[PDB]
C-alpha cells in the first residue's frame, strides 16, 4: 500500500530471477551394437595339475 | 555419475525429474526444467526468496534401487547379463584314444 | 522428487545381484510399519470404513489392507 | 575429497617469465571458476587473478594487472598461470582456490591448494 | 578496492575462554539485490593452507567446529569463538567478496596465553 | 533421509507457507500419473481384480481406485 | 563396500511439509501463534476535550 511507496492499495506483481549454474552433472551414454565385444572362455578338462 | 555406472532402462532415464541438457560436450550448456532444483518461498506475501535445494546424489542413489551396477571405471566393462550359444562338437577329437 | 521412482521392476532381470538389493528390498514395508506405529488413529478409521463399505469378510479385509497400504505410501 | 595440487614452482631470476600450473581432481572442473592467490612471506593473503566458468572471461589484480596471464586447460582438468616480467617483489607462496560449492557469490574460495613457492631473486 | 581493517592484531587467550575478532570494512558490503553480506573468514593454521570457517557473515562453513560464529550488519563484523582449544593457533584472515578486486585483511594472530 | 517420510500432514499447522509447499503439493499425483502412463497393463489387471472381487457399483469402483493408488506409489 | 552418498537432496524432499525458520545468530522463528488478553482499563485517548 502506501507504506511501500505505492498510492494504490491491493496486490502487486513480483518476479525473482536468479542465474542457475550446474555443478557435477550426470552423463547418460548409449551403446551401439557395432562396438560391443562379448568374450567366451573355453577350458578343456585336461586334468592339468 | 561420480565414478560409478548402472544399466538403467531408457524410458526410466527419460522419466526421472532432473534438469537435462543436450550433452554435446560444449561449454555453458543450457538446462531444461530448472524449476526442479530452485525453490521459491514467499513467506507472508511480503517478499520472495530463492534456494538451490542442494545435492541430489544420495536421492539418486536411492532412486537406483533396482538397477544393476557395472564397472565403468577403467574400461566400461559390463559384468552383468547373459548370452545363448550353440556348440558344434563335430570337429573335436579326444586326444587320448590311441 | 527423484527417490519416489525407483528403478524397480522395469523388466531387465539378470543373475547378478542388483544395486542395493539387500537394503532397498524392505524399505517400502518399513516405511509403512513406522507410519502405522506412529499414527494409530487411522487404524480405527480404516476399520470403521472397511466395516461400513464391505458387505463380505474378504471385502472388509481387502479394503482394510489397501487403506493401510495407501496412506503412508501416498505420504 | 577434492585435491588441488600445485606445480611449476621453482627459482627464477628477475625478468624471466614463468608458467604456473594448477592440477585439479575430485570434481568436474569445467563448471568451476578458479582463482590464483599468493602469500608473500610474513604478509597478508593477496588474491592475484580469477577465471570464471566460461574460459574467455578473466580478471586480474591491479597490482599484478598486465604482467600475468591465466589460462584453463579443462580438457586435462588443470589450471594454467603465466607469469611475465617477474619482479623480486613477486616472490610468494602461490595457491589455487576453487569456486564456492554452495553460496551466492559467483566467485569465492572454499578449497585451497597445497601451495607452491616461487622465488624471484638474483 | 574496499580495504579491510581488523581491530585486533594479536590475541593471546587462555584455553577454554571466549575470543572476539573484529574486521571493519571501509564500505557496507551488503549486496542490494539479495540483501546478503559477503564477508568471509579464513584461518591458515601454522605450517598449513588456509581453510574457510564462515562462508558468510554468520553462516559457518561445513566441517567447522561448533564454536565459530560471526556477526555484524553493515561494516562492523565479528568472529566469536566460545571456548578456545589448543588448535586455534593461526591467522584469522577476514575477506570481503562484494567487489571483484577482493582484498583480504592483515589478519590477526591467536596464541595460548 | 530417504524421500519417503515427508512432513506432510502431521504436526503443526501455521499461517506461513511451509517449506516447499507449492512445488510438492502435486508431487505424488504426478508420480502416479507418470507410472500409469508408463505401465498401462496394470490398469487392465486392476479392472479384472475389481470386477471379480466383491462387486457392487460403489465397492467395484473404490477397490479399483484404491489399488490403482496403492501399486504405483508403493512400487 | 561402497558409501551410499550425500543425503541432502533426499532430506530436502523429505522435509516437503516442514516450516522454515530463519537461523542466523538468534534462531528467530517466524511461524507460530500466540493468545493474549488485552486489559484496556488504564488506556485513554488523547485530546477528548
Ligand atoms: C552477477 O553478480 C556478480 C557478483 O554478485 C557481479 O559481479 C561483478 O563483476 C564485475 C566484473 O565482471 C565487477 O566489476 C568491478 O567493479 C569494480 C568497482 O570499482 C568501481 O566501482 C564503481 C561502482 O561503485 C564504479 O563506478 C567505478 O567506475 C569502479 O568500477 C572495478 O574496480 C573493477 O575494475 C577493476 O578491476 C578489474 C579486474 O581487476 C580491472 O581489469 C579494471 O581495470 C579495474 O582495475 C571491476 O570493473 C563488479 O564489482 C562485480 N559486482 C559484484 C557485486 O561483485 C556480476 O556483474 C553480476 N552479473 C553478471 C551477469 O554476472
Amino acid at each position: 500500500g502506501w507504506g511501500n511507496g505505492c498510492g494504490l492499495f491491493g496486490k502487486g506483481s513480483l518476479v525473482t530471477c536468479a542465474k542457475f549454474q550446474c555443478l557435477e552433472p550426470i552423463e547418460g551414454k548409449v551403446v551401439q551394437y557395432e562396438n560391443l565385444k562379448y568374450t567366451v572362455i573355453i577350458t578343456v578338462h585336461t586334468g592339468d595339475q | 555419475m561420480k565414478n560409478k555406472a548402472w544399466m538403467v532402462h531408457r524410458q526410466w532415464f527419460f522419466d526421472l525429474p532432473l534438469p537435462w541438457a543436450s550433452g554435446a560436450t560444449t561449454e555453458t550448456p543450457t538446462w531444461n526444467r530448472k524449476e526442479l532444483l530452485v525453490t521459491f518461498k514467499n513467506a507472508h506475501a511480503k517478499k520472495q526468496e530463492v534456494v538451490v535445494l542442494g545435492s541430489q546424489e544420495g536421492a539418486m542413489h536411492t532412486a537406483l534401487t533396482g538397477a544393476t551396477e557395472i564397472q565403468n571405471s577403467g574400461g566400461t566393462s559390463i559384468f552383468a547379463g547373459h548370452l545363448k550359444c550353440r556348440l558344434k562338437m563335430d570337429k573335436l577329437e579326444l586326444k587320448g584314444m590311441s | 522428487s527423484v527417490a519416489l521412482a525407483p528403478h524397480v521392476g522395469m523388466g531387465l532381470d539378470t543373475r547378478t545381484q542388483t544395486w542395493m538389493s539387500a537394503e532397498g528390498a524392505w524399505r517400502q514395508v518399513e516405511k509403512v510399519e513406522t507410519w502405522a506405529l506412529r499414527h494409530p488413529g487411522f487404524t480405527i478409521l480404516a476399520l470403521f470404513l472397511a466395516h461400513y463399505i464391505g458387505t463380505s469378510l474378504t471385502q472388509k479385509v481387502v479394503i482394510f489392507i489397501l487403506l493401510m497400504l495407501v496412506t503412508p505410501s501416498m505420504t | 575429497q577434492v585435491e588441488l595440487v600445485e606445480s611449476g614452482g621453482d627459482v627464477v631470476q628477475p625478468g624471466k617469465s614463468l608458467r604456473l600450473s594448477c592440477a585439479a581432481s575430485g570434481f568436474t572442473f569445467t563448471n568451476y571458476a578458479m582463482h590464483w592467490l599468493r602469500q608473500a612471506p610474513g604478509k597478508g593473503l593477496e588474491w592475484v587473478a580469477v577465471i570464471s566458468s566460461d574460459v574467455n572471461d578473466k580478471y586480474y589484480a591491479d597490482s599484478v594487472k598486465g604482467r600475468f596471464t591465466i589460462s584453463r586447460d579443462n580438457s586435462k582438468n588443470t589450471l594454467y598461470l603465466q607469469m611475465n616480467s617477474l619482479t623480486p617483489e613477486d616472490t610468494a607462496v602461490y595457491y589455487c582456490a576453487r569456486e564456492q560449492a554452495v553460496g551466492t557469490n559467483p566467485w569465492a574460495f572454499d578449497y585451497w591448494g597445497q601451495g607452491t613457492l616461487v622465488t624471484v631473486s638474483s | 578496492h574496499i580495504v579491510m581493517t581488523q581491530s585486533p592484531l594479536s590475541l593471546s587467550v587462555t584455553p577454554g575462554q571466549p575470543a572476539s575478532i573484529s574486521c571493519k570494512s571501509s564500505q557496507i558490503s551488503s549486496w542490494g539485490s539479495d540483501g546478503k553480506t559477503y564477508l568471509y573468514w579464513y584461518l591458515q593454521k601454522p605450517g598449513q593452507s588456509p581453510q574457510l570457517l564462515i562462508y558468510e557473515v554468520s553462516s559457518r562453513f561445513s566441517g567447522v567446529s561448533d564454536r565459530f560464529s560471526g556477526s555484524g550488519s553493515g561494516t562492523d563484523f565479528t568472529l566469536k569463538i566460545s571456548r578456545v582449544q589448543a588448535e586455534d593457533v593461526g591467522l584469522y584472515y577476514c575477506m570481503q567478496g562484494l567487489h571483484l578486486p577482493l582484498t583480504f585483511g592483515q589478519g590477526t594472530r591467536l596464541e595460548i596465553k
